């Protein structure tokens, strides 16, 4: 009576469906007393304004990961369920815009022209929705194109030690997509989405300036989640980037998505799991780290005529801090991905800058995503190199080896020097075909190692002037005729040396 | 030592308080009056549903004292100290738990026992009495200790019977016998 | 429904804990179905933890789960279809066609766990 | 603020206070424990609730008697800045070490910043 009245008086008097009162704060991860009805992965607006998604629905007390600071939070406040799982504006308005994780333009070109909203997770296109890939795309790096041909829909993991131009490898791909960008067709046009996770604002800002300089910022979308920005938001950042990608793909338009670096995504999810007290896996990266990565990566596709015709191309990037690929996170990713694009540090110093060590680089998808002409010319490029690797290994001793082995040794040396790539220079495939022809048909085997660099510049110039008929044809027909090969043979010979 | 060791997780501290109720031996009658306090908690459950609600601090302890003011005093000063202790440990979800456990200790001191004869189906009242009798005419109820034999219905526990009391059972069900028959005729 | 009605208690990931009704417990390696607009989410019972609260591992994906959500029990290991009518078609974990040549209609089904 | 509390536990240099107010000074606020050690500067990092916060202690916790009063600074430590801090060596508490007298400062700013 009096005790029941007084009981009602000291009682909250709310069923805490749609709401709950915070209890126990700290660690940037909250715990609420209440929230009896709650949907999973829903967004809950804490009444200190901060919003936090909910990842633990542990009995009676919901473990809500903040998207902001807890210094804003003060214990005992109400949190009221937004009732919406996280969603992002997606549109073509992202073209020439930097956006933060929640899609708020941090480039400050004001509100995105968002032709849709999407959901944090959107399931990958099935077996049947994909078209069987046959879409070539060329990065403008001859070694990449020739040795590990890139297609659209495939995942190729760029791996190698941190900031050894780790960023720069990716940006090179973007620059050669100018050739396609200029091109009218939407199937040609890659609307390229560069995701930068954990990276400092200054780095990104330099990058956008470089993109603006190279005038590609136009067809570029920059999705960013800088280091300061919240760990849930970092985890959520690839998946909402992915959603933007699926929209392009759905539209029939092609795109390419760079996920640099997934390694910091893992650390973010690690932080969450260890402060949600969820069981931490090997290297303290949680047990369902694989689940996140696999779903993200398998969203990449090329679609058939069932839906669209677009294809999102993916380039995941893992920067191996230890350089250890047998570590849990690289290992998991390596299994997921269709390729590895291993880089070697020693070879960076050796003067290939960027340096790609193609011993551990694979593309299982292969040369169906390689231009027919380019398949022909780089056909025995691989054989020569493979022989060179073995031959070179014995050869360092300094002994005068048998001549047959030194035919390999001499040819092989020239090839490596020929391959060498310089930062910020993408190469036109039409003018990558001659160089690989020349080398493979051994016209440069004789040409001294020292002057290979000199010869290359001049050779292109000489062809540009004289055998410009050849260049047009390589572009136009994309497969080299016997006649064209012969013409090319004569041409290479014609420029006997510089 | 209290009659029967509960193992005493949380509520076992209150079982030791029941040992103290034997020590200041009016606490044995205090276990009857504390059962009356549990009856007050049984009138409580609209407020008891609020009482499972967390976060009542010193104000929660004062609110519990207000419920105690609605009470007449069953379980006395030991019960009041338990109200403070449970308040201090802040848990209503092991409030009734202590009640049930104190009940077990209390009725152990009384010497009442609880048996059960789970069967596939209900059993005769003639059967009920005859087994209670039998148990008294066995060492199981040595007599000096009461019994509350409860037949339970569980058709999942197949035909026949299983008698349970203490750590002692006779299981003359069908399933176990069928199992044995099968095994040997697969051998 | 089923008398083996459980209400989710904790979604902390794939682990989803369910609070089945007292005395009406399932068994290890059972398959729970939860009716959902995604079909029926299947949770494989992997532990009993006490007082008809199980801890089960999800098979299929999760999201939007309402904590306290009624859980029906299939009662045992996932039952696939078996037959020579399983020949020449794509089947998935719960046995659903991916080639979508309609349901894999078969005379018999079998459990996933077998000795 | 004049929110006092007492020190319930002293587990390492991670003291736990039990504030009397159910308003618990927000995360990254600063607290002064009033002692013959002057103040001890603590910074609330968790609220463990029950009106018992758990606080990082920046200054040494030696000699602490359990149940020792706290006072709430009420926010992140306010440093002393100025152009007259040029030529001063400051401790963590923001006080001389080179004893160029009391820090000439106009504006005092929260340690944490966005």
């Amino acid at each position: 009576s009096i005790l029941e009245e007084r009981i009602k008086g000291v009682s909250d008097e709310a069923n805490l469906n749609e709401t709950g009162r915070v209890l126990a704060v700290g660690d940037g991860i909250a715990r609420v007393f209440g929230l009896n009805n709650i949907q999973a992965e829903e967004l809950v607006e804490f009444s200190s304004g901060v919003k936090g998604m909910a990842l633990n629905l542990e009995p009676g007390q919901v473990g809500i990961v903040l998207f902001g600071s807890d210094r804003l939070v003060k214990e005992g406040e109400l949190v009221k369920r937004t009732g919406n799982i996280v969603d992002v504006p997606v549109g073509p308005g992202l073209l020439g815009r930097v956006v933060d994780a929640l899609g708020n333009p941090i480039d400050g070109k004001g509100p995105i022209d968002a032709a849709g909203r999407s959901r944090a997770q959107v399931k990958a296109p099935g077996i049947l929705p994909r078209r069987s890939v046959h879409e070539p795309v060329q990065t403008g790096l001859k070694a990449v194109d020739a040795l590990v041909p890139i297609g659209r829909g495939q995942r190729e993991l760029i791996i190698g030690d941190r900031q050894t131009g780790k960023t720069a490898v990716a940006l090179d791909t973007i620059l050669n997509q100018k050739r396609w960008n200029n091109g009218s067709d939407e199937s040609k046009k890659l609307y390229c989405v560069y995701v930068a996770v954990g990276q400092k604002r200054s780095t990104v800002a330099q990058l956008v300036q470089t993109l603006e300089q190279h005038d590609a910022m136009k067809y570029s979308i920059i999705v960013a989640a800088t280091a300061s920005e919240a760990a849930p938001l970092q985890y959520l950042a690839p998946f909402t980037a992915a959603s933007i990608g699926e929209w392009f793909r759905d539209n029939g338009k092609h795109a390419l998505i760079v996920y640099d670096d997934l390694s910091k995504q893992a650390v973010a999810y690690r932080q969450l799991s260890l402060l949600l007290r969820r069981p931490p896996g090997r290297e303290a990266y949680p047990g369902d780290v694989f689940y996140l990565h696999s779903r993200l990566l398998e969203r990449a596709a090329k679609l058939s005529e069932k839906e669209g015709s677009g294809s999102l191309t993916a380039l995941p990037v893992i920067e191996t801090q230890g350089g250890d690929v047998s570590a849990y996170i690289p290992t998991n990713v390596i299994s997921i991905t269709d390729g590895q694009i291993f880089l070697e540090a020693e070879l960076f110093y050796k003067g290939i800058r960027p340096a790609i060590n193609v011993g551990l680089s694979v593309s299982r998808v292969g040369s169906a995503a390689q231009v027919k002409a380019l398949k022909q010319v780089a056909g025995s490029l691989k054989l020569f190199l493979a022989q060179y690797r073995e031959v070179a290994a014995f050869a360092q001793f300094g002994s005068d080896l048998d001549a047959s082995t030194k035919q390999t040794l001499v040819r092989g040396e020239r090839l490596t020097q020929l391959l060498k790539q310089n930062q910020y220079s993408p190469l036109a495939t039409e003018e990558q075909v001659p160089l690989i022809y020349a080398g493979v048909n051994g016209h440069l085997d004789g040409i001294e190692l020292s002057r290979i660099g000199e010869f290359e510049s001049s050779f292109l110039s000489y062809l540009k002037s004289n055998h410009n008929e050849l260049l047009t044809e390589i572009r136009e027909k994309g497969e080299l005729s016997k006649e064209l090969l012969a013409s090319l043979k004569s041409a290479t010979e014609s420029f006997v040396a510089t | 030592p209290p009659p029967v060791r509960l193992f005493g997780v949380e509520g076992t501290y209150a079982t030791a308080l029941y040992q103290a109720a034997a020590k200041n031996s009016s606490i044995d009658a205090a276990f009857q009056s504390l059962q009356k306090v549990e009856s007050t908690v049984k009138k409580n459950p609209k407020l008891g549903h609020l009482l499972l609600n967390p976060a009542l601090s010193l104000k929660d302890r004062n609110s519990v004292i207000d419920a105690i003011v609605e009470t007449h005093k069953n379980l006395d000063g030991y019960v009041v100290n338990l109200l403070k202790v449970l308040s201090e440990n802040n848990r209503l979800g092991c409030f009734e738990k202590i009640a049930s456990d104190f009940g077990v200790l209390n009725d152990a001191h009384n010497g009442l026992l609880k048996g059960t004869v789970t069967s596939a189906e209900p059993l005769d009242p003639k059967s009920f009495k005859r087994i209670e009798k039998a148990l008294s005419a066995s060492k199981l109820v040595g007599q000096g200790k009461s019994l509350k034999l409860e037949n339970v219905v569980k058709p999942e526990i197949k035909g026949g019977l299983i008698v349970e009391l203490g750590d002692k059972t006779v299981d003359l069900s069908i399933s176990t016998k069928i199992q044995k028959l099968n095994k040997v005729l697969e051998d | 429904s089923t008398p083996i009605t459980g209400k989710v208690t904790a979604v902390i990931g794939a682990i989803v804990d369910v609070h089945f009704e007292q005395s009406e417990l399932p068994a290890i390696l059972n398959a729970l179905e939860i009716k959902t607009p995604q079909g029926k989410l299947v949770l494989e019972v992997a532990q009993h933890l006490g007082e008809n609260t199980v801890r089960t591992i999800a098979m299929d994906g999760t999201e939007g789960l309402v904590r306290g959500e009624k859980v029906l029990d299939t009662g045992g290991p996932i039952s696939v279809p078996v037959g020579r009518e399983t020949l020449g078609r794509i089947i998935n974990v719960i046995g659903e066609p991916i080639d979508e040549r309609g349901p894999i209609k078969s005379k018999l089904r079998k459990p996933i766990h077998a000795d």
